Formats: C-alpha cells, sequence, structure tokens
RNA sequence: UUACAAAUAAGCGCUCUCAACUUAAUUUAUGAAUAAAAUCUAAAUAAAAUAUAUACGUACACCCUCUAACCUAGAGAAGGUUA
C-alpha cells in the first residue's frame, strides 16, 4: 500500500521543476549488484559488463545548502526495502512519517538547488541513459586479517636455501636511527570491507521493465550488494546532464512510453544479423 | 608647468604653478628639506611631504627639478616606495595602458616594507636562537632619524 | 646566463639591472655577456 | 562592599568580554593584549591556580598587517606525521586559506606552555570581518584601544590639513609634470 | 548590588540598601571594648 | 539601563542551555561536548577520576573566614 | 630535599606573584610597574610589594 | 586458466584511473628614479611560464532492534539479514 501510494509523484504536489544550467548535479541511485555477463559492440569487441538493478529507490530526506554544507545541498536516497522486525524504533519512526517501508542503506548525494526533488519520490533506472559515463561506489569484498604478501603485494622471502621460518613475513619495519615505526607503515591487518569508488564506467544499456543498468567493467562488492551510482565526476564528462532527465525521469508523465530495453549506439543488439566486417 | 596639446599641429602651453609657502623657517639651507628643518624628522607615513615630489602616476621627480641633495633624494625615494607598498597613495596608482585591469587579487596590508614583495623568498630554515635569520623591517637609509626610544630601533625582526 | 660570484661588465653596450632580487649585466650586442649574481 | 558572601565572590571572579579590532594591526601586538586578558594577568587577584581569565573577541582578523616583508618571509610549518607529511607555507598563503589562522597562532605561542592554554583558547573568539553573532555582541563589555595607530592615506587628509602643511618646494614653470 | 541573574542582583541591592539604612555597613566603626567604665 | 522586566533562577538558564533533545539522556561523549561548549571548557575537565584520587581528597578542608 | 629547597623558592615565587598583581593594578590606572614603584620611592613612601 | 576431483579462492584472466586556486629559473607589456621613440619592477604595475600541492572536489555521514538462526562480515568482539 505504501509503495503504490508513492507511484505518482507529479500528482502529489511536486516541487517546482527547474531547467538545467551549466554546473548542475542531479541525484543518484542506489542499486543492487546482480552479476556480470558478456556484451558485444558492432565492432566485434567483447566487453564484460556488470548488471545493476534499482530496487525501491526513493528520496528520503533533504537538507538545504546552509544546513549541510555551504557549498552544495544534499539528498538522502534509500534502496532495497527490508523487513521491519529487527530494526531500531528510531529508524522505524523515521520511515513512518515518510510513509515508506524501511530501506537497507541510506546514502547522501550532493545536488544543486535547481535539481532538488521532493522526499518520497520514486527513482527508476531510466534516470540514467546509455552513452552516459557514471561513477559507482560500494564496500569491497571482505577478506579478513591478511599478511603483507596478500594485503600489500610484498615479495616475501625465498622458499629454500636455508631461510628459517621467514617466507611470508615483512622485512625490516623501518631504519634503526629514528628508533620508532612511522605512522602509516604497511603491516598485516584486516583487508577489504572498505568503501571504494570506480570512476568513468560507461552505461551500455538500460532495461526499463526490470530497471537494470548495464555498466562497463567491474563494480566493488559482492553479488546482491547495494551500490551507489551517480553521474561521473571526471573532467571529460563535466556536463552530461544536458541531455538527460534533469531532475530525474518521471514515468508518471509518460510523454512517450520508453522501450523495454534501451541500447547504446555501438552495442550490437541480439537478434541482429551476424557481424561481418565489410 | 607646461602641457602639450595636439591638433598635425602640436603646441605646449605654460600654466601658472602653485607657489611655495614664503619665508622658510631656516633660510640659507641648500636642500628644501633643510630650509624647513626636516632633515631627520620624516618617515614613510608623512604622505604630505612625500607627495610633493611625486609625479601624478607615482614616479619620483628628477633630482635637478626638486633640488634635493642626493642624501635626501634617496631617502625620499625609499620612503615613497614604502608609502606605495603600504597603500598610502591611492590616487597615484600606475596608469593602465589599454585593456588592462587591476589584478583583483586581494591586497595584503603591509608597512615598513624594504623590498618589493614579489622578489623576496620565504625563510624555510629560520635558524635557532643564535643563527636566527632576521626579517628586515624599515630601510637602512633612515638609520639616522631621530629616535624617541630608550634603545635604537629594531630593524631585523 | 652564467651565474658568477662577482659580476663584471664585458663590453661597452653591457648594462646593469636589479631584477628579482639579484644583479644582472645584460648585453644587447652579445648575449654571451649576460650574467647573474 | 557590604555585599553578601556569595555575590561578592561571584563579582570578583566574574569573567569579562573584551573586543579587539584587528584592522591594520600587527598580529603580535594583538597577541600581547589578548594573551594578557586570556590568562587573567590584567587583574590584581590573578593567580595561576584561580582560572581567572577573560573572553577576548577579535574582529577584522582578515585585515591584519605585517611590517617588513613578513607576508612573504614568515613561514608556518606543520607535519601530518606520515613520511613526506612535512608542509611549509608562507604567511600570505596561510592567510589566503584561513584568514583567522595567523592571529590564532601568534596568540597560541604567547600563552604559557601548559594544559590551561588549551582552555584559554576556548575563550578566544576570532572573526575574519566585522560581522559578529548577536549573542557574542550582547556579552561584550568593553573595546580595547588598537595597539598601533594607523597612518592616514592622502585622500583621508582634509583640504584644511593639506594647506596647514607647507609647500616645501616650487616646481618651475617650464616643466611637463 | 551584584548578582548572577538580574533578579538576584536586584535582591542583593535591596540588602545593600537595608544595611546602609540600619547602619550595619561592612566598614562601620568597630565595636568598642576599650572602656573600663 | 532599565531592567528587562519581560521574560529567573540560574538553574532555569542552565537547563535551557543543556536541553535534553537526542536519545533522552545523552551519553558521556555527547553530553560532555555539550557541557564544554556551554562553559567554554575542554572535554577533559568533565571526565571522572578513579578511586585512588577520590579517596585522597580531604573530607574537611580548612576554611578561612 | 625538595621540601628544604622549596622553602627558599617559596619566598621568590611570592614576590613574582606580587609584582604581577601590582602590574595589573597599576596598569588599570595607566601606569607601568617601574613608574609606580620608583616614583613612590621618590616620594619617601616605603610600602613594600606585599 | 589452476585448484577445492563443493556452492569458492586465485592470476596466468578482466575493468577503471582526473582536476590545480595559488609559484622559479626564465620571457614579455606599461613605466619612473635617469631630459629616452630608455629599463621585465628587492619602484608603483599587467601577464605568461617546471616539479610541487588540497584552496577545490570524490568517499565517509544515518544513530542503533538483537533470545536466537543464517551471512559473499569476521580470530574474538563488532557489523549485515529475518516474507
Ligand atoms: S637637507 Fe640640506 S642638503 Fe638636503
Ligand atoms: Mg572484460
Ligand atoms: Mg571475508
Ligand atoms: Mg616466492
Ligand atoms: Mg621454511
Ligand atoms: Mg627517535
Ligand atoms: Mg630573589
Ligand atoms: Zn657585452
Amino acid at each position: 500500500t505504501q509503495l503504490t501510494s508513492k507511484l505518482n509523484p507529479l500528482k502529489d504536489e511536486p516541487w517546482p521543476l527547474h531547467p538545467w544550467e551549466p554546473g548542475s548535479f542531479r541525484v543518484g541511485l542506489i542499486a543492487l549488484k546482480l552479476g556480470m555477463m558478456p556484451l558485444w559492440t558492432k565492432d566485434g569487441q567483447k566487453h564484460a559488463v556488470t548488471l545493476l538493478q534499482v530496487q525501491d529507490c526513493h528520496v528520503l530526506k533533504y537538507t538545504p545548502k546552509e544546513d549541510h554544507n555551504g557549498k552544495i545541498a544534499a539528498l538522502t536516497v534509500g534502496g532495497k526495502t527490508v523487513s521491519r522486525f529487527y530494526k531500531p524504533d528510531s529508524r522505524l519512526e523515521f520511515y513512518r512519517d515518510l510513509g515508506l517501508p524501511p530501506k537497507q542503506i541510506h546514502k547522501i548525494f550532493h545536488v544543486t538547488d535547481n535539481a532538488v526533488i521532493k522526499p518520497g519520490t520514486p527513482l527508476y533506472a531510466a534516470h540514467f541513459r546509455p552513452g552516459q559515463y557514471v561513477d559507482v561506489t560500494a564496500k569491497t569484498i571482505g577478506k579478513g586479517f591478511q599478511g603483507v604478501m596478500k594485503r600489500w603485494g610484498f615479495k616475501g622471502q625465498p622458499a629454500s636455501h636455508g631461510q628459517t621460518k621467514t617466507h611470508r613475513r615483512p622485512g625490516a619495519i623501518s631504519t634503526g636511527d629514528i628508533a620508532r615505526v612511522w605512522p602509516g607503515t604497511k603491516m598485516p591487518g584486516r583487508m577489504g570491507n572498505q568503501n571504494r569508488t570506480v570512476y568513468g564506467l560507461k552505461v551500455w544499456r538500460v532495461n526499463t521493465k526490470h530497471n537494470i543498468i548495464y555498466v562497463n567493467g567491474s563494480v566493488p562488492g559482492h553479488k546482491n550488494c547495494l551500490v551507489k551510482i551517480k553521474d561521473s565526476t571526471l573532467p571529460a564528462y563535466k556536463d552530461s546532464c544536458k541531455n538527460l532527465p534533469f531532475p530525474t525521469y518521471f514515468p508518471d508523465g509518460d510523454e512517450e512510453e520508453l522501450p523495454e530495453d534501451l541500447f547504446d549506439e555501438s552495442v550490437w543488439q541480439p537478434s541482429e544479423p551476424s557481424i561481418t566486417f565489410a | 608647468l607646461r602641457e602639450v596639446v595636439k591638433i598635425t599641429v602640436i603646441e605646449g602651453r605654460i600654466t601658472e604653478t602653485p607657489k611655495a609657502t614664503p619665508d622658510p623657517p631656516n633660510p640659507s639651507g641648500q636642500c628644501p628639506i633643510c630650509r624647513w628643518n626636516l632633515k631627520h624628522k620624516y618617515t614613510y607615513e608623512d604622505v604630505l611631504l612625500l607627495s610633493q615630489f611625486i609625479r601624478p602616476y607615482g614616479g619620483m621627480l628628477p633630482r635637478r627639478v626638486t633640488g634635493l641633495c642626493r642624501e635626501e633624494h634617496r631617502k625620499i625615494e625609499e620612503c615613497v616606495k614604502m608609502a606605495h607598498r603600504a597603500g598610502l597613495l591611492p590616487n597615484h596608482r600606475p596608469q593602465l595602458p589599454e585593456g588592462c585591469l587591476p589584478k583583483d587579487k586581494p591586497k595584503l596590508n603591509r608597512y615598513l616594507t624594504r623590498w618589493a614583495p614579489k622578489s623576496v623568498k620565504p625563510i624555510y630554515k629560520k635558524g635557532h636562537r643564535w643563527n636566527k635569520v632576521g626579517m628586515a623591517v624599515g630601510s637602512p637609509l633612515l638609520k639616522d632619524n631621530v629616535c624617541y626610544s630608550r634603545r635604537p630601533l629594531k630593524m631585523m625582526h | 646566463f652564467k651565474t658568477k660570484g662577482v659580476i663584471k661588465k664585458r663590453c661597452k653596450d653591457c648594462y646593469k639591472v636589479k631584477r628579482r632580487g639579484r644583479w644582472f649585466i645584460l648585453c644587447k650586442t652579445n648575449p654571451k655577456h649576460k650574467q647573474r649574481q | 562592599s557590604s555585599f553578601s558572601r556569595a555575590p561578592q565572590q561571584w563579582a570578583t571572579f566574574a569573567r569579562m568580554w573584551y573586543l579587539l579590532d584587528g584592522k591594520m594591526q600587527p598580529p603580535g601586538k594583538l597577541a600581547v593584549i589578548a594573551s594578557n586578558k586570556l590568562q587573567g594577568l590584567n587583574k590584581p587577584v590573578y593567580h595561576q591556580l584561580s582560572d581567572c581569565g577573560d573572553h577576548v573577541v577579535i574582529i577584522n582578523t582578515r585585515h591584519i598587517a605585517f611590517s617588513g616583508n613578513k607576508w612573504e618571509q614568515k613561514v608556518y610549518s606543520s607535519h601530518t606525521g606520515y613520511p613526506g607529511g612535512f608542509r611549509q607555507v608562507t604567511a600570505a598563503q596561510l592567510h589566503r586559506k584561513d584568514p583567522v589562522a595567523i592571529v590564532k597562532l601568534a596568540i597560541y605561542g604567547m600563552l604559557p606552555k601548559n594544559l590551561h592554554r588549551r582552555t584559554m583558547m576556548q575563550r578566544l573568539h576570532l572573526f575574519p570581518d566585522e560581522d559578529i553573532p548577536e549573542d557574542i555582541l550582547k556579552n561584550l563589555v568593553e573595546e580595547l584601544p588598537q595597539p598601533r595607530r594607523v597612518p592616514k592615506r592622502l585622500d583621508e587628509y582634509t583640504q584644511e590639513e593639506i594647506e596647514a602643511f607647507p609647500r616645501v618646494w616650487t616646481p618651475p614653470d617650464d616643466f611637463r609634470m | 548590588g551584584p548578582g548572577e541573574t538580574v533578579l538576584v542582583a536586584e535582591e542583593e541591592a535591596a540588602r545593600v540598601a537595608l544595611r546602609k539604612l540600619y547602619g550595619f555597613t561592612e566598614n562601620r566603626r568597630p565595636w568598642d571594648y576599650s572602656k573600663p567604665k | 539601563k532599565p531592567i528587562p522586566q519581560p521574560d529567573e533562577t540560574h538553574e532555569q538558564i542552565l537547563k535551557a542551555k543543556l536541553e535534553v533533545r537526542k536519545s533522552k539522556q545523552l551519553e558521556q561523549g555527547p553530553m560532555i561536548e555539550q557541557l564544554s561548549k556551554v562553559f567554554y571548557t575542554t572535554k577533559h575537565r568533565w571526565y571522572p577520576h578513579g578511586q585512588y584520587h577520590n579517596r585522597r581528597k580531604k573530607l574537611n578542608p580548612p576554611r578561612d573566614r | 630535599v625538595k621540601c628544604t629547597k622549596a622553602r627558599r623558592l617559596k619566598k621568590r615565587n611570592l614576590r613574582t606573584l606580587w609584582i604581577n598583581r601590582i602590574t595589573a593594578a597599576s596598569q588599570e590606572h595607566g601606569l607601568k610597574y617601574p613608574a609606580f614603584i620608583v616614583n613612590l620611592i621618590k616620594c619617601q613612601v616605603e610600602l613594600n610589594r606585599k
């Protein structure tokens, strides 16, 4: 019931819609990492691609420019509805006022004032469009406590020729003169399970029916893990929002119902004739 | 004071000049500084005295026109540099030739500045108590000025 | 530009200037004569 | 006199709010005044064990002035603690990044090198420009004289003042000027 | 009178007045134990 | 100046400054930071001490007038 | 040993405390500490710092 | 591709990597001291110009149910999930 009530944002006193202008930043999405598959382009090259699915992505909270950071405003977006049974009452109270079921993860997006969106607004995968480069950030796979060889790529010591219980150990920590160990020295410790970002991944195709984004290459994290996806901050793709749904894509408007699958021009669609390099 | 007017025909017109205050307190002084008993009693702060020897765009006037002796010409020249660097001559700024605007970089307040700020390098190894590197303040040319302090002025800071 | 401990004029056209905190002799006729302290 | 015990004690050890204007002022002279009030060295009842310091509010810290070429010669050094973490910044560069840093650092050195120095720094309030929060304004008790008397610019001088100063020399008629 | 709050200060000032009306000021002449009579 | 008659015990002033807003009673950390800002002190002052120091404190310190 | 040496040091530290307190008091009226002390002596007033 | 002749881990496999406010040697423009159609200026000025770096951005932010079970989270603890 709560999810259906939020399906039509345009008919629920939407905040004023503003035009795009240079220097604008839109909101991003939170997606679930489905897996990988091969993808081919009209030139015959094969690209490994990761599948990102947007599940119950909604805007939750808005903070004005002054109350968060003088430079820019912030929006909190949550995805992946979860159970209500093992949650703190504070989190449940927050969602009850917002009229939504709880989400697994909250993340904050820096959005310019003109691009601000009312809380409770559903966000869909068609927000992004093929041909657009994007940035993905997620927690990396957790590998536990590890030694210097695996954590930092240390060479180690020879296996034979008399080495006495020294094969995978660190060598000398530092020099003797300073009589201490420098801060930041690389040592054995817990590896993985850190937030990392991958920059400049192209979007090859979007599936509107299931809200799947096809992103070039690898994305941090394991399968079924939530990721944060937002337009690329790389200088080359400085102003790409010019040709994208500026606040976001609203299915409620439905000016033209989108095809089930959206493709990038270079992508060789399945069901096309076999590629002959004529 | 003569000004050139162009029309090509160009001609110079001489105009009447403001006159010096008559009856100097100390007649028989060669330099105009000593005919008023100012030998060791002016500093960069005295814009009223300094301004009289300055061209409208901030340059120093030639010695043969001012009539100052070399000792006082150099003191006036150095005091003027320090006065300019202290922003005490807002109306004698350099002329902007064409299509040039002021740097717009914010101005740091400074006074008693011996050298041009552009060409002075930072002191990265300041030194310990007895090898301390000193930051020069004031000008050596004004070392003979009248001092009202118990000890001589601290030039090196 | 040769940087020398003591700077000396080398020809008639050589002239002396104080740029960026140092003394320079610059010669228009012969660039070889350019020196810095 | 004639007060009850507690009100008299409260009055004697009450802390005062002072205002310093830093426009065209050397930071060190500002530091000397502020360091004096922060410790409580302005009171006859001063004791190192009494915590009798005062609040000092300094405004226009963006518009401080240095003598000489200290803007380009005075260098502030910091170390992050990691290899290669040594930074050396000139006064102008530090002022550009933080307008308030220079005044704070001068005062910090002048306070006694003990644990109470950290507490005293809490009582120091530095504002880059004239704007002050309304609450800080209401606390203020007194403003302090500027340590350095600011020389006047030519335009500031009145027409009457200019005439008062004699015309030392006369330019000849035949001059371009 | 001094006080931590305006009401407290005003109340203290009331006592300072009453002390000066009943001649019990803190600087009043000390009691006289001298007299053998 | 005239007294500001329109609106007081020092407790009332204290309570407003130390308003209980988040999670009912705050923990030591958040509470100590609130106290430090109100009195312009550092956090370190507000932490307790162990029992060696507490038992050393005099029960009846000398009093002068 | 510390107690015995502190007996001498206590007297000197108290004098430093008095000079600081006198400087604070005299500065309130616009007088430096040397001006206050010497000119009182020149008036044949022999009040001590304590 | 090599293993656990496990649902995984690895490389020999695959993907992604960027901006510079401010500055040195040096080179130009206007221009006095110095009568010039001089002079880049530890004169007033306008610029261009290494390597640096953090002004400037990304990431992080949430406020905390936990018998217990399970987990791509993990030495323990912590952390995540519960139609
Ligand atoms: S002051 Fe007398 S010669 Fe110049
Ligand atoms: Mg691939
Ligand atoms: Mg693991
Ligand atoms: Mg090996
Ligand atoms: Mg072995
Ligand atoms: Mg050591
Ligand atoms: Mg002694
Ligand atoms: Zn030559």
